[PDB]
């Protein structure tokens, strides 16, 4: 996998 | 007569107002009297500085927890890389504080606004549900500006439990309104990537918001597809001006940018919008954002007129966000009807794919029963496929009405040969169209290879009402  | 904020950077906040009609019509909410009073947004994201200067005086620990650590304070942790900024900058797009002589304001700069700090630690589904749920009978409004990376060739959505969490948050969240779930569509553009290849935007439970840059184009970032439901501003090229807000360690930035910047304008219009009327349900919230937002001056190559008169692009969704036009219709807004939910399971037999194939099936759309759908909210294509090279494919869904939607274009690095398993393709561009008639399924191999697959199933899912029609715009 989660990525900002 | 309203008086706008004069906090120091608010001159620099082009996209909330300005004469120039390259706005978002905040101002015009303002002006009505909604600021945001009363409403309370979280911000899912790396942390929130609950006592930055701008923050401070809206801080809602209520709407906060700290999931990675397993504590009440969503306070950043704090590197010589400043990784952890990201959710502070996206808190107070959303609500910093207005005429305190500190950066800029909030969209709704009277709401109450909190974070969950979840991104900084190992994101597992049970991490993702325990944010997604938090204090559901609290919070109005979740930000999202994350998800499975956009790498071009991943298909990734919710597990279980975050799955469940959407369910239990639109059924008996906000008191059994639903709670208003505002996700940023993405950052694959440079890679071609899709955001229908990501389930969380594509999910219906979300709100998935685009970027336009300031002079109205589609940002280098930008991802194209069928589940975008509208657009806000966002950065763009280095003559284009970026994204004004809350930075971390108490300073403040001119220059956020990308996805990450238009769903917490969104998720504050939206705020906005909840002000006026507080009974809106979370479908309520996605019929305002369809019918207000504005296509005009948005450069796209795909704007189509759908079959209701409704301009609609996979790079913008329905367009712009109206601040002002949303908290106007949100005031006498007639409650629609319950979900109807009609299933129609479409192949008789698998269907080899090779270099094209078309599926037609003419449906009635549960005609003489209690699920009988005449107004159309979100419709998806729940698809098995095996391929030998997923990217190759293009999907194409059209409605009776004649609305050709892209449920998947080319992804240039998508080499799996793992093809889509019951994947829910979702289209918001048949809004309040009437699904019955003949529905198109297109699939093709848009490489020079010779692929090879089959199609399996094709499940038509329709979503919607039998009832409250407009007339076509
Ligand atoms: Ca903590
Ligand atoms: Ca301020
Ligand atoms: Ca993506
Ligand atoms: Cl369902
Ligand atoms: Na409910
Ligand atoms: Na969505
Ligand atoms: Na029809």
């Amino acid at each position: 996998x989660r990525v900002x | 007569v309203y008086q706008e904020p004069t906090d120091p950077k608010f001159p620099q906040q082009w996209y909330l107002s300005g004469v120039t009609q390259r706005d978002l019509n905040v101002k015009a909410a303002w002006a009505q009297g909604y600021t945001g009073h009363g409403i309370v947004v979280s911000i899912l994201d790396d942390g929130i500085e609950k006592n930055h200067p701008d923050l401070a005086g809206n801080y809602d620990p209520g709407a906060s927890f700290d999931v990675n650590d397993q504590d009440p304070d969503p306070q950043p942790r704090y590197t010589q890389m400043n990784d952890n900024r990201h959710g502070t900058r996206c808190a107070g797009e959303v609500a910093a504080v207005a005429n305190n002589g500190v950066c800029g304001v909030g969209v709704a700069y009277n709401a109450r606004i909190g974070g969950v700090r979840m991104l900084d630690g190992e994101v597992t589904d049970a991490v993702e549900a325990r944010s997604l749920g938090l204090n559901p009978n609290h919070i109005h409004i979740y930000s999202a500006s994350w998800g499975p990376e956009d790498d071009g060739k991943t298909v990734d959505g919710p597990a279980r439990l975050a799955e469940e969490a959407f369910f239990r948050g639109v059924s008996q969240g906000r008191g059994g309104l639903g709670s208003i779930f505002v996700w940023a569509s993405g950052n694959g553009g440079r890679e071609h990537d899709s955001c229908n290849c990501d389930g969380y935007t594509n999910s219906i439970y979300t709100l998935s918001i685009s970027s336009a840059t300031q002079f109205g184009n589609v940002p280098w970032y930008s991802e194209a597809c069928s589940s975008t439901l509208a657009t806000t501003y966002s950065s763009g090229n280095q003559n284009e001006k970026q994204i004004v807000t809350t930075d971390l360690r108490q300073k403040c930035t001119e220059s956020h940018t990308g996805t990450s910047a238009s769903a917490p304008l969104a998720a504050g219009i939206i705020a906005l919008t909840l002000e006026a009327n507080k009974n809106l349900t979370w479908r309520d919230m996605q019929h305002l954002v369809v019918q207000t937002s504005k296509p005009a001056h948005l450069n796209a190559n795909d704007w189509a007129t759908n079959g209701v008169g409704r301009k609609v692009s996979h790079s913008y969704g329905y367009g712009l966000l109206d601040a002002g036009a949303m908290v106007a219709l949100a005031q006498n807004w007639t409650t629609v009807a319950p979900q109807r939910k009609c299933i129609i399971d479409i192949l008789t037999e698998p269907k080899d794919i090779g270099k094209r194939l078309e599926v037609r099936k003419t449906v009635t759309a549960c005609l003489g029963e209690p699920n009988h759908i005449t107004r159309l909210e979100h419709a998806q294509a729940r698809l098995t496929l095996s391929y030998n090279r997923r990217g190759d494919l293009a999907i194409h869904l059209v409605s009776p009405m004649g609305t050709r939607s892209t449920l998947l274009a080319a992804r240039p690095h998508d080499y799996s040969a793992d093809g889509f398993n019951d994947w829910a393709f979702m289209t918001t561009h048949s809004w309040d169209e009437d699904p019955s008639g003949e529905w198109v399924l297109e699939i093709e191999n848009t490489s020079e290879a010779n692929n090879y697959g089959t199609l399996t199933k094709f499940t038509l899912v329709l979503y919607g009402t039998a009832s409250g029609s407009l007339v076509p715009r």
